[PDB]
RNA sequence: UUGGGACCGAGUAUUGCAAUUAUUGGUCGCGCAACGAGGAAUGUCUCGUAGGCGCAGCUCAUCAAACUGUGCCGAUUACGUCC
RNA sequence: UCCUUGUUUUGCGCAAGGUGAGAUUUUGGGCAACAGCAGGUCUGUGAUGCUCCUCAAUGUUCUGGGCGACACGCGCACUACAA
């Protein structure tokens, strides 16, 4: 015994974890494998991709630009690093951290062109729940990439200082500042 | 902001025609008992909703579709 | 090379598994047993 | 030349007047006989039903103390005018021979 | 640039009926020659797919950035509308 | 097929879940009607009309050599290598 009921990714526990809003908690799940390494059929109806954690998408969703990059399993080498970082500057367990950031850095409402005439038009539009999760995840992995590629010496770092300030609501983040300035369109128009 | 619950109390239909956003009806769980009359607004939604699904409203009064 | 079904030598000569019909073909020159089903 | 319509898209009746009163568009400005002018009854409301709750809640001598009064109007369009809001619109031969009279 | 190769000179072996950089899996120069994800425009795929990677067949003196087939690593979004 | 006893006015059927290796044109391919285009192919053929080449033949040649591959740094299509 001893991992039978016990669960961890390797000594992070997820007994402390909480589902940070209230809006998201059925496209925000909780870990339980020790590794957030793919090898199931992911997708094949409209909602089956909010079965799993927000984890394993991220990790999934973490690069691209391929050119002989290793996909699933460098990335988790750099998950791992990326946890201890995170842990030792919030000082608390990294897994929690990454569920409050993926919250507060997604837009919570948009506007979009849906006019006619010629013109366009514009009005407040709500952002659906897995929407927050996914398009929140891609601008925070993007940035990433943004962060290292002629720039910096950092490697898994900068995901680190990304999900920390997204989770303050810090504007250092390449999350916070789109959810800030769609809604200054987005609650000053209607 | 406001973060304001309501659970999707059904799918009001099809509006918009771009494939992408749907008018949906939002039904107010956030309210403790406190007077609504409102009571049920429209909102149009971005991207994929299905019925029970609470999410944060960060505007309410809101009839959506209008005249415009 | 060179072709002994026809004499072209031009309009490529197949020479795969040892067998020209492609100076000749094999859509109009078929029974060499072959089929198409997939 | 060929005679699409026995009353040729009137209310008129041959041989009695030849001659009815022009009648504006609450459109474009248009004129037309009044014959010809395509009559709608409106019957429109001074509140949404989502802002008549509302609106109620407020009200105490109205709303619930006197049912709500509604905007009515005639509206004579022109030809033109109708096909394009598709309030009218073409029809197979057989059907456009029908008329439901100046019921709705 | 120690990131990239494309030009350029010298040597040698291999293939062949015949090589005239044919050879090229090779040495070792030039790299400090381009080019830093690249205006307008525009392509095609919703799942073991896209993308990434390699091998063989094919042609046949000899050469595959091509074509055809097999395998490996393997997602994000959408699963709606008709503009 | 069953089940949700939902949706199904009865029908044709629809959705979710279930059993299950596998949920619907099982899955991926291959074949395919009728009407045609002055599409391409006379350098695939012993598949061909006519009329051109028919001997200082241009046809034809294990005949020799050359071309199709050229470079004002010119446009386009497709490919591959990178930053």
């Amino acid at each position: 015994m001893s991992a039978k009921a016990p669960k961890l990714f390797n000594k992070w526990s997820y007994e402390n974890l909480q589902t940070t809003e209230i809006a998201l908690s059925d496209h925000i799940s909780k870990t339980a494998t020790y590794v957030p390494h793919s090898a199931g059929r992911w997708q094949k109806k409209r909602f089956r991709k909010a079965r799993i954690p927000i984890v394993e998408r991220l990790t999934n969703g973490l690069m691209f630009k391929g050119r002989g990059n290793g996909k699933k399993l460098q990335a988790v080498r750099l998950v791992k690093h990326t946890l201890e970082i995170i842990h030792l500057l919030t000082d608390q367990n990294p897994l929690q951290v990454v569920i409050d950031a993926v919250s507060k850095g997604a837009p919570r409402e948009d506007s979009t062109r849906v006019g006619s005439g010629g013109v366009v038009r514009r009005q407040a539009v709500d952002v659906s729940p897995m929407r927050r999760v996914n398009e929140a995840i891609y601008l925070m992995c993007k940035g990433a990439r943004e962060a290292a590629f002629r720039n910096l010496k950092t490697l898994p770092e900068c995901l680190a200082d990304e999900i920390v300030n997204a989770s303050k609501g810090s504007s250092n983040s390449y999350a916070i500042k789109k959810k800030d300035e769609v809604e200054r369109v987005a609650k000053a128009n209607r | 902001d406001q973060a304001q619950v309501g659970l999707i109390i059904k799918v009001l239909g099809r509006t918009g025609s771009r494939g992408n956003v749907t008018q949906v009806r939002v039904r107010l769980m956030a309210e403790e008992g406190s007077p609504d009359a409102n009571r049920t607004i429209v909102r149009n939604v971005k991207g994929p909703c299905k019925e029970g699904d609470m999410l944060s409203l960060m505007e309410t009064e809101r009839e959506a579709r209008r005249l415009r | 090379r060179h072709c002994v079904i026809c004499s072209n030598q031009k309009a490529v000569i197949r020479k795969y598994e040892l067998n020209v019909c492609r100076q000749c073909f094999r859509e109009n020159a078929a029974n060499i047993g072959f089929s198409k089903l997939r | 030349m060929t005679t699409k319509r026995r009353n040729h898209g009137r209310a008129k009746p041959p041989c009695s007047r030849g001659r009815t009163r022009p009648v504006h568009c609450f459109n474009c400005g248009r004129l037309a006989p009044k014959d010809k002018a395509v009559g709608r009854f409106v019957v429109r409301r001074m509140l949404d039903q989502a802002s008549a709750r509302d609106v109620a809640e407020a009200s105490n001598v109205y709303g619930a103390g006197f049912p709500m009064p509604k905007l009515y109007m005639k509206q004579r369009f022109c030809i033109a005018c109708a096909i394009h809001s598709r309030t009218v619109r073409a029809r197979p031969t057989d059907m456009r021979k029908r008329r439901f009279t100046t019921k709705v």
